[PDB]
């Protein structure tokens, strides 16, 4: 797949570059002093090999150490500065959000630092391992034992940096609870089976698994999540979030694990938008699966939802109250649109993500169906229930019928990027993301596709990437406009616009303006003081002007009408210049043969 | 008190050479006897001597008796395997006579196995039994370790070369004919378990050789009702009956012992998920793997004292109901059902209670999806003493399923143990499980083979967390346990080696096993921007509609200062008024709307940037004036043209 | 395909984003030629249907000129969108073409400023 | 070194050299063809003008210095559109009183 | 090809043509309806006009020219507005002098 020179160089971030172990120089010098010594070794160059080592051994030591000093006075100097953060709050000063988000940010930036540094640390333990197993194999002379004790003689490897990560983590923590009253790029990608196992291999190589597991181990209903969502009848909440509108809602009711699970999360999420750009709010309350029946029909009240929470009193009042608003807006909506459930999304997620590192984070969802729980075609599938009890996690769902299931082909990698300014996203990712493993298909959702594919015949309006579900989208490794939409159901694809077009609509219009009425200026000119000849010309010039100030209103109408409502603009003008070309060269020459035919006839 | 287990699986004819254990018992506690009104020096230097040279002499004896039969019956196998040679004689062997030598040699070794066992146990006792009531004078285990160490074969719980050899030598006579058959008594997915102790100063070296080929699994807490500590402590409660049963059957390899268990993690004023594990190793003879097979019920804490101890079968009910109630499918539920009434029916019989208490924490490595290679570390690992066997003063209360002393609102309850009631264990536990299966060899995992015979770890064959707290905190009672593990003598050493003689003495085991499993083979093979950007284009079209504004303006002022040249002053007159309110709205509204956008862009909120009310009426306002000016131009006031009248006649 | 385009590389055919900048350059090219003609044009029939004889001669210099920057104005801007609708490019082709405009503005300035004097 | 920059502040010049063009042209056209009370709505059209193109002058000298040294910055233009907007509506205003009163 | 440069270059010249040619169109409205003071001030504005015409003209081959060659063109651009708005102001007073003295 890779050797370990290119791991090396791919892992580092240019500043554990230059002290990596030289992986690749010592293997090129062992391969050539054996090849100029007829395959064979002697003392000479043993001594010359371990001189090298050792010299790399001594470099990766010496930063090493370096880094370990700089990392535990960090630690230490932001310690004191979060405890006497947390003194502040009794003075007449407090600190304030502005300072804890400092000391959070700076926790988190030791965090990345710690990790990087334990996985260089690793990493250069590897490869010393390695040489040194390729010296003892391909030559007479065995290097291990001493070079074994010259590793421990410079330990950069036996140190414990989980503590670090704890201590960081609580740090965090307290500054987060006592504080409370990047650029953020998150992708979606297709990845065919076949080229599952490799890539996940790829990720495992840089960040560790989360596993929902006290005994950490894998079970086979550990890492289901399920998610059953709601519309109406008309499914006007999947048109609101096809068509991104402001206050588009998706409504699901989710939970993790196998149908033994007694906490559903009931989530909302909000598209919300101004000029600056499109953001997504999600909002969600966990509530107790025997009462979500009556929790849809209005019989439990939002006060009994929270009731013990506010009985408990480990909650701050505004969060209490910010859930309470949540659950009432969720049950007024779901009364009011009279929603019912739809689609359930299944999937098998698998989270890669460093401890308390947020910036790289991925989530690889498999086995991903999606079963129809409506009763629109007036089959009862939900028996007076919130979920089909038919079925639970028990993938494939070979009990169901194959109009109620669409069992998508491929595997869904979702890679969240949380990168500072002044920094770029991590080698490995960048060349993970644009590799002949994935298929980057943006803005791909689970709810969406789900109506599409098994309410199509109720959908007048599907996403672009539903007629291309029967494209091979394997590579090897290392133009398309005829995607039509079927008969009926046209592909919607809404159009942001940037904010800069705003004035620049304007622009062009104001520029049309003036010329206009630099015409309406002569036409007026030759009216109010023209000769009863020169009225003649006027004529043509006040056609002219109409024609131009009637051609601009409409035009600039149109586009911000369609600027709004996310509609493509045309922004190639193709008949207001040869329009007002001909009509200004009409006009010039009628004033003129007006003129002429008076002197000569 | 494992004087009367001795005295009852006496040996007859092996009946002088077991340890005198009520003797050494007798000297030790002489001091206590003798002189019972003076504890004046009762332990002298000269009873120190005596019982040193009462221990030398048990020692040399077992121990003797123990490798002369052991060199006995090795040479019994040597004269059987002579004939696995020279095929002539190989097809004269009389299968009668193999079937017989094998039959008493495996018998034998059986024999010899027990002899060593409960003499093992019976030394380890009377060591540590001296070593706790003289702590002034120096301890005896160093004797028993070195004599342990003067043995061809090392006590590691694994099967001994006998077993070995027999095996081999039933497989070869059943190649040769297996004409008559043979006796019973002949012993033969697979996956294979690897446990070692690794010393705490290795463990960042170990983990980094795991991590190279393994990634870590990091525990996420499943989100809960909070959702809209880093790493936890995993404790888990053993249960076991008054006579120790279930201890007995799992040290003496009997196929099928199960071991149970209460497991949750955190505190239990959390409440915390507990799950009620049964967990079963099997291996038949006609098997080749060791099936392994749990059961575990998510318990409720408000149940399991009724569930355990009154053998109340309402709790069964309770969740099934529930879980029907929340959709459960029927085959799921009736599997429920009989898990609940096996483990119930379990405890019923074997009248099993919670034991013994052991926290830990838990690393794993494994790579997602892929069951070949597992690696666990267990380190933290400490044992507290949660029985109720003592009659008198209960550590818990026979009707409560745990300590309440050590389960409070305090934050350090662990000040609650005394002396007897707790135990550390000095090094982190490692398990290895490589699920093999196919039937092919090992599918390039060096790597395992790099670490199991490397000094960063020591292999302890059939190791267990059980076991180990067993006899760690009632192994010194005889009125409990009366069996110890064969690895009990090697916590007390460093099992630290150096690493230059990993290759020099580490390499002398590691090249003796490894010339042991080639000659083994062998045999068998025989055989922001946006922002100032945005802020840059609203200043330029204030700059623009400034610019229409001073157009508007000059057309205005250029008529108004001609309407009395003009030819109809009067449509002058009302266009320059018209054309002044333009031009004033124009300033305003520019003015205006440059304001209304400045507040949007630096209040970075609002959805859009526009605002066509202004240039539409502009526009129109525009249309409207020149098509006036037009008609009064052409109409009662400057009457030319009703229609079409103007024609190329002036 | 409502703007659906597929990268090189990929197999899939995802939305596109047009860039208006390049027609916004078209447009605002076109029309400060425009304002170029109809300020010409203003002059030419304001001297026709005001001026003395002299007058009058001399607008037709400043028609014509308008004339033709509103014919290269046009013919620039059509070949310029035919450009950028394919592969771009094309600003090799606008340095004769002022140049003579300019040219041709300025001897008509200095012949109406002639026939004012002489006359 | 960069010309973009350098061709932007020299069309801002321009841009307000526009305004300045309309306005002397206005003030001038009724200076030379005005009654005795055009030629004062003259002179007050024209200083309106000679303010904007001093203002226009003073600004791009300014700018071009300030992108010589240091570069950029434009976030501090942002009086000078609002005075020209006053100006021209007092201006406009009084001049079109001045007229209507005689 | 990279005809950024080389289009700003070109708007910075129809910038400069935008003025010259407004400036030009009043010189010859002034001229064909003015008396002999006004042609005077034609003449002057006319004079500016064309002078600065010429000036760009020449300044656009000119940076033109330059860009191929290194990619940026003359900024000695401190001199050309200046006498530009210097020439301007003269004219305007000029022309309201011989008119109050008239
Ligand atoms: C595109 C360029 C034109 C627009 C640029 C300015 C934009 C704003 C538009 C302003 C329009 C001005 C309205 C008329 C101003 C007063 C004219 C007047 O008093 O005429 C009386 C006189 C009357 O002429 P007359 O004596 O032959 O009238 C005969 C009628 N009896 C017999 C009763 C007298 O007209 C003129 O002398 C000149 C009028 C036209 C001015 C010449 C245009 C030159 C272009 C540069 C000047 C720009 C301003 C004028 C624009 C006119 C465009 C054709
Ligand atoms: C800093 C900038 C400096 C100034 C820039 C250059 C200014 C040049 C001055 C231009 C004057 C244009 C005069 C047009 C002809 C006058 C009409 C006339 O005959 O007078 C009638 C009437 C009177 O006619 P009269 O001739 O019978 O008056 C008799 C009185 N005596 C004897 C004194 C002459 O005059 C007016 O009231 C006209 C009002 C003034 C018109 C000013 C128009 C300015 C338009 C500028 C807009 C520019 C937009 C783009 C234009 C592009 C070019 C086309
Ligand atoms: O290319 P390298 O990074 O130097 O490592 C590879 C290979 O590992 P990878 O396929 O993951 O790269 C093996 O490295 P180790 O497992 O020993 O650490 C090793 O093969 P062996 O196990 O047989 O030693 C050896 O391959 P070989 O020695 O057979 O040539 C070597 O490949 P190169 O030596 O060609 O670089
Ligand atoms: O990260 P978020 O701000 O919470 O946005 C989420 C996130 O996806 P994106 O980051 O790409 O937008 C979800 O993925 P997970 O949180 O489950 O890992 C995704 O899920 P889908 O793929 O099914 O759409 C959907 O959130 P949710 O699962 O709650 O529906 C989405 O919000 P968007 O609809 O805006 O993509
Ligand atoms: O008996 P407890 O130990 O106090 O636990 C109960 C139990 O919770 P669980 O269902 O999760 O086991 C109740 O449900 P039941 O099984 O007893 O029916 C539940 O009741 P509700 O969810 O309906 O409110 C809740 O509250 P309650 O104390 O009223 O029984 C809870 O109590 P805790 O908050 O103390 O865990």
């Amino acid at each position: 797949m890779a050797k370990f020179g290119e791991h090396l160089s791919k892992s580092l971030i240019r500043q554990y570059s230059y002290y990596y172990i030289s992986y690749d120089d010592l293997k090129t010098e062992l391969e050539d002093n054996l090849s100029k010594n007829n395959g064979q070794w002697t003392q000479e160059l043993e001594t010359d090999f371990l001189e090298s080592l050792e010299i790399e051994l001594d470099k990766v030591y010496t930063f090493c150490k370096v880094k370990h000093s700089e990392v535990f006075r960090r630690v230490k100097e932001v310690q004191e500065q979060v405890q006497h953060t947390v003194r502040l709050l009794d003075s007449n000063n407090p600190p304030t959000q502005l300072d804890f988000e400092i000391l959070e940010e700076e926790l988190s930036d030791i965090i990345a630092d710690v990790h990087d540094l334990a996985k260089f640390s690793r990493l250069n333990y590897t490869g010393f391992q390695k040489i040194i197993k390729k010296h003892d194999k391909k030559t007479g002379f065995i290097l291990k034992p001493v070079f074994q004790v010259r590793l421990d003689s410079k330990p950069f490897f036996k140190e414990n940096y989980d503590e670090l990560v704890v201590k960081i983590s609580q740090l965090y923590d307290i500054a987060r609870t006592s504080g409370r009253p990047f650029v953020r790029q998150t992708t979606k990608y297709w990845v065919h089976p076949d080229n599952i196992t490799e890539l996940k291999l790829i990720i495992l190589k840089h960040l560790p698994v989360l596993v929902f597991n006290t005994n950490k181990e894998f079970e086979r209903e550990d890492s289901a999540i399920t998610s059953i969502y709601f519309d109406n009848e008309n499914l006007d909440l999947y048109y609101g979030r096809l068509r991104k509108d402001e206050g588009a809602e998706a409504h699901a009711l989710a939970w993790y694990g196998g149908m033994s699970t007694d906490t559903i999360f009931v989530e909302r999420k909000t598209h919300r938008e101004d000029w600056t750009g499109e953001k997504s709010v999600k909002a969600r309350f966990a509530l107790k699966e025997r009462h979500v029946n009556d929790f849809l029909k209005g019989k439990y009240t939002v006060d009994q939802v929270f009731a013990k929470m506010r009985k408990e009193g480990k909650k701050p009042m505004n969060e209490i109250e910010n859930l309470e608003a949540l659950a009432s807006e969720i049950q007024y909506v779901m009364l009011k649109k009279k929603l019912r459930p739809v689609v359930r999304s299944f999937y098998n997620r698998t989270a890669f993500q460093l401890p308390g590192d947020a910036r790289v984070r991925i989530s690889l969802d498999t086995e991903l169906t999606m079963v129809r729980e409506d009763n629109f075609d007036g089959v009862d599938r939900t028996h007076k229930n919130w979920r089909r009890t038919d079925i639970g996690v028990d993938w494939p769902f070979k009990q169901l019928d194959d109009k109620d299931i669409c069992r998508f082909p491929y595997a869904v990698l979702n890679v969240k990027l949380q990168t500072q300014l002044g920094q770029e996203p991590p080698e490995w990712v960048r060349e993970l993301v644009g590799s002949h493993l994935v298929e980057p298909v943006p803005k791909f959702s689970k709810f969406i596709h789900g109506v599409a594919t098994l309410l199509n015949d109720k959908v007048d309006s599907i996403p672009f990437w539903l007629p291309q579900m029967d494209v091979d989208i394997r590579k090897p490794p290392l133009f398309d406009t005829q995607i039509r939409a079927p008969p009926g159901k046209t592909i919607c694809v809404p159009v942001r616009v940037e904010p800069k077009v705003y004035f620049a609509t304007e622009r062009t219009y104001l520029s049309w303006l003036s010329i206009s009425i630099l015409l309406g200026g002569v036409s007026t000119t030759l009216l109010t003081y023209g000769s009863p000849t020169a009225m003649i010309g006027s004529i043509g010039f006040f056609i002219t002007s109409l024609a131009v100030l009637i051609r601009t209103v409409m035009v600039y109408a149109k586009r911000v009408v369609n600027i709004r409502l996310k509609r493509a603009v045309d922004y190639e003008d193709k008949i207001g210049p040869g329009m007002v070309s001909v009509f200004l060269i009409l006009s010039i020459l009628f004033s003129f043969f007006c003129n002429l035919v008076a002197k000569l006839e | 008190l494992f004087g009367i287990k001795l005295a009852n699986d006496v040996y007859p004819p092996w009946k002088d050479s077991y340890i005198d254990y009520e003797r050494l018992k007798k000297l030790l506690k002489e001091s206590v006897i003798h002189d019972g009104r003076s504890s004046v020096d009762s332990w002298s230097e000269r009873n120190e001597s005596d019982f040193v040279e009462a221990l030398d002499k048990e020692l040399e004896k077992v121990y003797t008796f123990q490798i002369s039969k052991y060199n006995a019956v090795l040479r019994k196998l040597d004269d059987l395997e002579e004939n696995t040679k020279s095929a002539e004689k190989i097809q004269k062997i009389n299968s009668e006579q193999f079937k017989n030598t094998l039959e008493e040699c495996l018998d034998e070794a059986q024999r010899l196995d027990n002899f060593d066992r409960l003499n093992f146990t019976g030394f380890i006792k009377i060591v540590k039994k001296h070593d706790k009531l003289h702590p002034n004078y120096p301890s005896v285990k160093s004797l028993l370790q070195v004599r342990l160490k003067e043995l061809p074969f090392n006590n590691s719980e694994e099967y001994s070369p006998l077993l070995y050899r027999i095996s081999y030598l039933y497989e070869f006579l059943r190649s040769n004919y297996d004409h008559p058959n043979t006796v019973s008594k002949s012993l033969a997915a697979s996956f294979k378990s690897y446990k070692f102790w690794v010393h705490d100063d290795n463990i960042m070296e170990v983990k980094a050789r795991i991590l190279r080929h393994l990634p870590a699994l990091v525990y996420a807490s499943v989100p809960n009702e909070n959702d809209d500590s880093y790493d936890p402590t995993i404790t888990t409660l053993y249960f076991d009956n008054d006579f120790f049963d279930l201890y007995n059957n799992r040290l003496l390899k009997i196929s099928g012992a199960p071991t149970l268990r209460l497991r949750w993690i955190g505190k239990l004023l959390d409440k915390p998920d507990i799950f009620l594990e049964k967990r079963t190793f099997t291996e038949n003879t006609e098997t080749g793997n060791s099936s392994f097979e749990e059961i575990r019920l998510q318990m409720k804490a408000k149940f399991i004292n009724n569930f355990i101890f009154k053998n109340d079968p309402s709790y069964k009910n309770y969740l099934i109901n529930q879980l029907r109630e929340r959709g459960t499918q029927k085959e799921e539920l009736e599997k429920l059902s009989r898990d609940f009434d096996n483990i119930q029916n379990f405890i019923v019989e074997e009248k099993l209670q919670p034991v013994l208490r052991a926290t830990y924490n838990r690393t794993a490595f494994q790579i997602p999806g892929d069951q070949s290679i597992r690696v666990t570390i267990d380190s933290n690992i400490m044992y507290i003493r949660e029985d109720s066997l003592d009659k008198n003063r209960p550590i818990r209360n026979p009707e409560n399923w745990h300590r309440d002393d050590i389960d409070s609102n305090i934050p350090n309850p662990l000040r609650f143990l005394r002396a007897g009631e707790y135990s550390k264990f000095p090094y982190s536990v490692m398990e290895i499980k490589v699920i093999n299966q196919d039937n092919s060899q090992m599918p390039n995992y060096e790597w395992i083979k790099d670490l199991t015979n490397s000094h960063l770890v020591n292999e302890v064959p059939k190791f267990s967390l059980y076991l180990q707290g067993v006899a760690s905190l009632f192994g010194e009672d005889d009125k409990y346990v009366n069996i110890l593990p064969f690895w009990l003598p090697d916590l007390e050493t460093d099992i630290r080696k150096n690493p230059q003689e990993a290759y020099e003495e580490e390499k002398k085991t590691l090249q003796k096993q490894k010339s042991i499993h080639d000659k083994l083979d062998n045999m068998r093979r025989l055989s922001v921007k946006v922002e100032a950007k945005v802020w840059l284009a609203n200043e330029r079209t204030f700059n623009r509609w400034l610019s229409v504004t001073t157009l508007l303006s000059v057309l205005t002022f250029s008529i108004y200062n001609s309407v009395q040249k003009a030819e109809f002053p009067q449509l002058a007159d009302l266009l320059a008024y018209v054309y002044f309110f333009l031009t004033l709205f124009c300033g305003v509204w520019a003015y205006r709307t440059y304001l209304k956008r400045l507040t949007l862009i630096k209040g970075r909120s609002g959805k859009h940037l526009d605002a066509p009310v202004g240039p539409i009426l502009v526009a129109v306002v525009l249309i409207v004036t020149l098509v006036v000016n037009f008609s009064v131009a052409f109409k009662e006031a400057a009457r030319r043209e009703r229609g079409l009248v103007n024609v190329s006649s002036q | 395909a409502p703007l659906l385009q597929r990268t090189p590389g990929k197999k899939i055919a995802l939305p596109t984003r047009v860039e208006p900048k390049v027609f916004f350059a078209n447009e605002r090219t076109f029309l400060s030629w425009l304002n170029f003609t109809v300020m010409l044009g203003g002059l030419g029939v304001g001297l026709l249907n005001f001026g003395d004889k002299i007058g009058r001669v001399s607008a037709g210099l400043f028609t014509f000129v308008a004339m033709g920057t509103m014919i290269y104005a046009l013919v620039t801007y059509h070949w310029r969108a035919a450009a950028i609708r394919r592969r771009g490019s094309g600003p090799y082709d606008d340095r004769l073409g002022p140049t003579l405009l300019c040219f041709f503005l300025l001897v008509a300035v200095i012949i109406n400023f002639i026939l004012r004097l002489k006359y």
